[PDB]
């Protein structure tokens, strides 16, 4: 689970985090893609 | 340390009082040959100590005619070959042959590229046959020409018993010949020993010291700093990533068989970095405002390019004749040289070859430089000196007479030379022999011609100092330090007044004479006739009328008019 | 031979559900070997298949594995890792946390035909069951140029491996079987020459640009180039076709020289890209340099006079970290021409981001870029505002090079937008890429623009699919355009006939430019009927002006300068 940083971070997804990385990360749906899920297909 | 090579194939020397001076000037310091280590017509008591230090030679080694005793190549390295004397020869001695070559000792050649051996009529020398040169040529052209003299004339000793092989240059121990090819072991193409570790790179072309690729005795394609490759590293480096084109900062020149940092004065370097003497087509020389000279491309007609001797449009002819005088009509850069043989002058029937005018010689006024040679070797009884040549600036001497000469005088009636706006001598040398008229040779500045430190005036059979001192040949005091071209008070290069119109004076009109002058910084140049003459004080001060404080009879704010 | 594969660049990002994201792996790397993206294998589970990645010989970027649950990874026929793309500005391999509850993750990876790898370094961690991997040297693959920043760890904690093969050298095998064990070529070496070595002799080691081993000291006989690529063999620099010549000291003909695009040699560049005098297919030419094709094909020379300015667009040069044109970079493209680069028109540009501190984009501000003529890259436009109907900000967009194209496939993407017309009145040509219509609301007039006459490039197909339907734009607000060429129409505006049948003065087209009843007289002139000089006296029922000039009149309007007709 990510904090109120990440509210306005992620474009059409939902942020979660990572223990061993430990950076900022999204989750890209179903049509979407790129970093920030920025591009579509 | 970068020397150019003589071009003599078989000719005699111009000058062989100083053709051993010549090389002694030339071939003295290097250690990369460019041209040719051409060595002919040396006699006896001549003093070799020139060539303790050339190692790499690009051309062909010519060793012919010589009387010496021996030729001290104990330091060559390699033989590259680009250049051959004849179709398949490389390593070329001749008539050689009390005097002769006694030992050829080369230690430490063991590498010839391209090329084969020429050893014919030499009655002096012994080992020339127990040479295995299969070790020392390439394997590509191992089906080479391996002529080799038998005749010998003179018993002499067997090699020196402390190596074996039977494979001797002389009689000195330490001048016996390794094996580099046939002593390896698998598909090594030069090693040190038999072991298998002792193997060379594989740029290594005449042998390593150890397994690394920047200690090669001498290796094959491009040197720079040590590391050698195949390919030297161009000025724009290509990039896979984003397909962009950045420019190389680490990037060298390609200049020859090796690659520096930039390469010297008369060589024009291209966009590729390979410089070299002439640039291609679809191409002009330009300057690039730092001494240093770098053509680029041009535009689409680039038309108005006038060509000399050693061109496309003039190859077989060597003389200056009435056939190509409509060729240099008005052009002012000369790409190629310009030859005046003693063929020039004369009447050949049913050729269609008319001698030359002194009248029809005035249309290289306008020219002012000369990418080649000026080898003058006839003249008439018109005028003795070179007026018609007078506005000559700069001699490039990117092709030379024989490679060794630039301004080449012989046999001619000159008394003075008159060359007044001759700055800067590029290449070669210069020769006057042979030419007892001449005088003014020692007084002219030589060494502020010059652009490279292998520079240096020769000159022999002339007229002598004791005809020019009770004839009274010494030119006015306006020349400074000595240096004069001629008897005339127009031709100092260097002279502590002012010039009114290329002519050096001893004092300008300003506050004296009946016309006026303005003082320029360097000149002395008439402005206009109707200021006003102030008796006692600066009278002219510009070429416009208007920075008189008086003139002569009208007064308008722009000038000052007779009507 | 030798399928282009075209990669990723979404680096740990999940793409839906994990299902979702192993269809979409499934189908995204699917018969491809030579990745010029980023090997990316990310949460793949325990009972999924990976046997599509078998056929994959190199990757050109970073290879990036994490978050797996498999027991095998089938990346047997990796040859090579170029590594044209860092992930921690100096890795390419990072092998990064693959582990569950169980601590059950990537138990083997056979990478058997890994060899050499030319940009990065290895960063493995977080692996409690892992065979025989730690084991592996990588003073072997990794050479001493980034030997410092490497760094690994491992941790086999109640793995119950069973034992390695002693049969090759030095304990370093990738799996257990026969073999599966690394093909070390420098350690056991000769140092007698830079390169690789196949064997242990001195004198058999491999060509200078020869990487990851070869199968012979020719230069055909080698598996993978360093740098550059030759047709079945390789070299330094593939030359140009003018060269030199000892003989005639001119230009000679080339005997195997070819142009530079990229790794490969090809023998032609392609029609939107740059030749140079170095004979190398470019994107972009010089800082000081002016393009502009000379004989047919595009070439660029050195400017003269001021030099202005260059667009670098987005991706390339100062914004290649960006991933949007926004408010902050808009005033870089005020007196802007041409745009050599990229650009990226996203929903994240019209709400504003609070993590990068950037206002929310005027809409207004879209007429700064009416300047622009040229895009040499892709247009990518996902976003737009909800009441103005018509992309006119591109109006005067020419041509459309796409040197640079989405995801490698696609340069003129409108897709999601709440558009009626795409309003292209001066799209005519499109050097490469496909052009995509998908998602949209209300956007017909797609199918009619016959697409086959404006890209010239073979090999490229079109997809347009469930925008509005056929039957919504029936009505009479919905038509294409009548009395003219069904070629093509962008909008229900008149000016949107792409060849009208007389009449086509400048971007619009009417019935007829009149000679007969009409103050304007406009001779036809390669059916665009233009003004000609006006101060000539319109006649009766007659043809008034004949051509571009004033000797093309019969009668003058106020004076008479021989033929012509001046005012004075
Ligand atoms: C609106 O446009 C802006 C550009 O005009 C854009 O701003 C960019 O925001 C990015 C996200 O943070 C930045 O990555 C980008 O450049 C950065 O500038 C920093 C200095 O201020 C550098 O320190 C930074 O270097 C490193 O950053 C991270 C650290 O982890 C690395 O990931 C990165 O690779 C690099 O090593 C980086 O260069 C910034 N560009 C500019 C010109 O400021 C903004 O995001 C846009 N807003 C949107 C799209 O909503
Ligand atoms: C390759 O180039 C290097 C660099 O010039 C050569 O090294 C020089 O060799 C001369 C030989 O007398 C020395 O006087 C210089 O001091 C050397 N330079 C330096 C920086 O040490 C080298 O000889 C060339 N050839 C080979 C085969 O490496
Ligand atoms: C992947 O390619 C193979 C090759 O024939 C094909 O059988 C398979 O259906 C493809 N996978 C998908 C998801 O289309
Ligand atoms: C990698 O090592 C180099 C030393 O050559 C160092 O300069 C650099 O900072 C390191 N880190 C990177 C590239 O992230």
């Amino acid at each position: 689970k990510c904090s109120s940083d990440m509210n306005g971070y992620c474009l059409h997804g939902q942020c979660i985090y990572l223990v061993d990385m430990s950076q900022n990360y999204c989750r890209c749906e179903v049509g979407y893609t790129g970093v920030r899920c920025e591009h579509f297909f | 340390q970068v020397c150019t090579g003589t071009d003599m194939k078989l000719r005699l020397p111009a000058s062989p009082e100083t053709h051993l001076d010549m090389l002694r000037h030339l071939y003295q310091g290097c250690q990369v040959v460019q041209g040719n280590l051409e060595l002919t017509y040396l006699p006896t008591n001549a003093s070799l100590s020139f060539l303790q230090d050339i190692q790499e030679v690009q051309g062909y080694v010519l060793i012919a005619h010589n009387q010496v005793r021996q030729v001290p190549l104990q330091r060559l390295r390699i033989v590259r070959g680009t250049q051959l004397f004849e179709d398949n020869y490389a390593l070329a001695v001749l008539d050689n042959g009390p005097g002769g070559l006694r030992e050829l000792q080369l230690r430490s050649l063991t590498e010839i590229l391209k090329g084969g051996v020429l050893i014919q009529r030499n009655p002096q020398l012994c080992y020339q046959d127990t040479i295995l040169w299969k070790d020392i040529f390439h394997k590509n052209n191992q089906l080479a020409l391996t002529l080799i003299d038998t005749n010998r004339s003179r018993a002499c000793h067997p090699c020196s018993p402390m190596c074996k092989g039977s494979r001797c240059w002389g009689e000195s121990s330490e001048d016996c010949q390794s094996l580099t090819r046939t002593v390896c072991a698998g598909g090594c193409a030069r090693c040190k020993g038999p072991l298998p570790t002792d193997c060379c790179h594989e740029q290594c072309a005449a042998g390593c010291t150890g397994p690394k690729h920047s200690d090669c005795l001498a290796c094959l394609h491009f040197n720079h700093s040590g590391i050698c490759e195949l390919h030297c590293p161009a000025l724009v480096t290509y990039n896979t990533d984003t397909f962009e084109s950045m420019p190389n900062p680490e990037g060298r020149y390609t200049f020859g068989a090796s690659c520096v940092t930039a390469c010297p004065y008369n060589y024009l370097s291209t966009d590729v970095g390979s410089c070299t003497l002439v640039c291609p087509l679809h191409n002009q020389e330009v300057t690039a405002e730092d001494g240093t000279q770098r053509c680029e491309k041009c535009s689409k007609p680039c038309a108005r390019v006038c060509y000399g001797l050693g061109m496309e449009h003039l190859r077989e002819v060597r003389a200056v004749t009435s056939a190509n005088i409509q060729e240099f009509a008005g052009c002012k850069k000369i790409f190629g040289s310009l030859a005046f043989l003693p063929e020039s002058f004369d009447g050949d029937p049913a050729s269609n070859t008319a001698p030359l005018q002194p009248e029809q010689l005035q249309v290289f006024e306008t020219l002012e430089e000369i990418t080649g040679y000026l080898y003058i070797s006839a003249w008439p009884d018109s005028l003795p000196d070179l007026s018609v040549f007078q506005n000559l600036q700069v001699i490039r001497g990117r092709i030379l007479h024989n490679g060794a000469y630039s301004l080449t005088l012989q046999g001619l009636g000159i008394s003075w030379l008159g060359l007044r706006s001759l700055r800067e001598l590029g290449s070669g040398l210069a020769l006057i022999h042979h030419n007892t008229h001449l005088c003014f040779v020692h007084t002219v500045p030589w060494d502020q011609l010059f652009r490279n430190p292998h520079q240096a005036l020769l000159h022999t059979a002339n007229r002598p100092e004791d005809e020019c001192v009770g004839e009274g040949l010494a030119c006015h005091q306006l020349c400074a330090r000595g240096h004069c071209w001629g008897p005339g008070p127009t031709q100092c290069v260097n002279c502590s007044q002012f010039l009114r119109g290329q002519e050096c004076v001893e004092e300008c009109r300003v506050l004296q004479g009946l016309p006026r002058e303005y003082v320029n910084a360097r000149h002395c140049l008439p402005c206009h006739p109707e200021c006003q003459p102030q008796n006692g004080s600066v009278t002219c001060f510009g070429p416009e009328a208007d920075q008189c404080v008086a003139c002569a009879h009208y007064k308008d704010p722009p000038f000052c008019v007779a009507r | 031979e030798k399928k282009v594969c075209q990669g990723t660049s979404n680096k740990l990002t999940q793409l839906g559900t994990f299902e979702d994201h192993f269809l979409s792996l499934q189908r995204m790397f699917n018969n491809c070997e030579v990745v010029l993206g980023n090997l990316e294998i990310t949460y793949v589970q325990r009972n999924y298949d990976l046997s599509f990645l078998k056929t994959i010989q190199e990757v050109a970027g970073y290879v990036l594995i994490a978050l797996n649950t498999v027991e095998r990874i089938p990346l047997e026929n990796l040859q090579i890792i170029r590594g044209n793309m860092y992930y921690e500005n100096s890795y390419a391999l990072a092998v990064l946390s693959n582990y569950d509850a169980n601590k059950t993750g990537l138990k083997e990876l056979p990478m058997r035909n890994l060899q050499e790898i030319l940009h990065g370094a290895v960063r493995f961690s977080n692996n409690p069951a892992l065979c025989n991997v730690e084991s592996i040297q990588w003073r072997d693959i990794v050479s001493s140029d980034f030997l410092s920043n490497m760094s690994m760890d491992f941790q086999n904690h109640l793995g119950s491996c069973q034992k390695c093969d002693p049969s090759c050298p030095n304990g370093s095998c990738w799996g257990a079987g026969e073999e599966n064990c690394q093909k070390l070529t420098k350690i056991i070496c000769a140092q007698q020459c830079s390169g690789r070595c196949r064997g242990k002799s001195p004198s058999d080691c491999c060509h200078n640009q020869c990487a990851a081993g070869c199968t012979g000291p020719r230069e055909s006989d080698c598996l993978v180039c360093r740098k550059f690529r030759d047709e079945a063999t390789c070299k330094d620099t593939c030359p140009p076709l003018m060269l030199y010549n000892p003989t005639t000291y001119q230009m000679d003909v080339n005997p195997e020289g070819k142009y530079s695009f990229g790794a490969t040699c090809v023998k032609k560049c392609p029609r939107n890209y740059v030749v140079t005098d170095h004979g190398s297919c470019v994107r972009a030419c010089g800082a000081d340099s002016y393009e502009m094709e000379e004989d047919g094909v595009r070439k660029c020379k050195k400017c003269e006079g001021p030099c202005r300015k260059v667009c670098n667009g987005i991706g390339i040069g100062e914004f290649k970290d960006s991933l949007s044109i926004n408010a902050t970079n808009i005033k870089h493209f005020k007196n802007c021409t041409s745009i050599s680069g990229d650009l990226h028109i996203l929903p994240v540009a019209f709400r504003g981001d609070s993590f990068t501190h950037t206002p929310p984009l005027d809409p207004q501000e879209l007429d700064i870029l009416k300047t622009v003529k040229e895009i040499t890259g892709f247009l990518l436009i996902q976003a737009w505002p909800e009441n103005r109907t018509d992309l006119h900000a591109f109006e005067n967009l020419e041509i459309i090079r796409g040197r640079t194209k989405q995801h490698g496939q696609f340069s003129l993407a409108v897709v999601s937008l709440n558009i009626t017309s795409l309003g292209l009145r001066s799209l005519k040509e499109i050097s490469d890429g496909d052009v995509i219509i998908s998602g949209n609301k209300n956007l017909c007039y797609a199918n009619t623009i016959n697409w086959k006459k404006l890209f010239g490039t073979s090999g490229q197909k079109t997809k347009i699919i469930s925008n509005r339907g056929e039957n919504s734009c029936k009505a009479t607000g919905q038509v294409c355009h009548a009395l003219c060429s069904p070629e093509g129409c962008w909008g229900p505006e008149p000016r949107d006939c792409v060849s009208c049948r007389n009449v086509s003065r400048g971007r619009e087209c009417v019935d007829k430019c009149n000679l007969l009843e009409g103050e304007p007289r406009e001779f036809v002139e390669n059916s665009e009927c233009i003004q000609c000089h006006p101060e000539c006296l319109p006649q009766a029922m007659n043809i008034t002006c004949t051509g571009r000039g004033p000797d093309n009149c019969i009668q003058c309007a106020h004076y008479i300068d021989g033929p012509h007709c001046v005012k004075t």
